[PDB]
């Protein structure tokens, strides 16, 4: 009795909009 | 993701500005050494200046030595 896997389809997204979701990070 | 990789690349874009901030930090620790070296310099050249100027930098405190010689002529 294997588990039921939900599907996650590939989607094409605008790069500039996905950058609004990246966590803040500072090196300097 | 390409978005993540872009933010990591850009993290070090302002190298030149951060070096300038380093300049400020170090020069703020070093610049006070100018006061000791400045006091000694004036201390050394004080006796080579005219009498009139020596009485000005001290607000009339300094005066000629009184050792008992070279007094007024009757
Ligand atoms: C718990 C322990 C306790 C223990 C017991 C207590 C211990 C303490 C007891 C101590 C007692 C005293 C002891 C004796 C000491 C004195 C005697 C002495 O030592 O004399 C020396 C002795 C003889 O002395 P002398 O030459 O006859 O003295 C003549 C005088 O100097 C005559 O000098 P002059 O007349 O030519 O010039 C004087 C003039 C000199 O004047 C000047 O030069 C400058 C004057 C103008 C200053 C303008 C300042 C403008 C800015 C003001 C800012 C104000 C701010 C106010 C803020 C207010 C805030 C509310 O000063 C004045 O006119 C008076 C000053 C009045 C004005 C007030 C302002 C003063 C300056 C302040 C500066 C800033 C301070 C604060 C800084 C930090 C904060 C910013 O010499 C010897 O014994 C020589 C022996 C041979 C030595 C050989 C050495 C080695 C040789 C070989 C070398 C090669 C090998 C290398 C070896 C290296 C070895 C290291």
């Amino acid at each position: 009795p294997a588990p039921e896997y939900r599907r996650v389809p590939f989607v094409k997204e605008d790069m500039e909009k996905v950058m609004e979701e990246v966590p803040e990070f500072k090196y300097y | 993701s390409r978005a993540v990789y872009a933010k990591l690349w850009a993290s070090t874009a302002q190298y030149t500005q951060r070096r300038h901030y380093a300049w400020y930090q170090i020069w703020s620790r070093v610049i006070p050494w100018s006061v000791p070296w400045g006091i000694f310099a004036m201390w050394m050249v004080f006796p080579a200046m005219p009498v009139e100027y020596r009485q000005a930098l001290t607000f009339g405190i300094w005066q000629k030595p009184n050792i008992g010689t070279h007094g007024p002529d009757p």
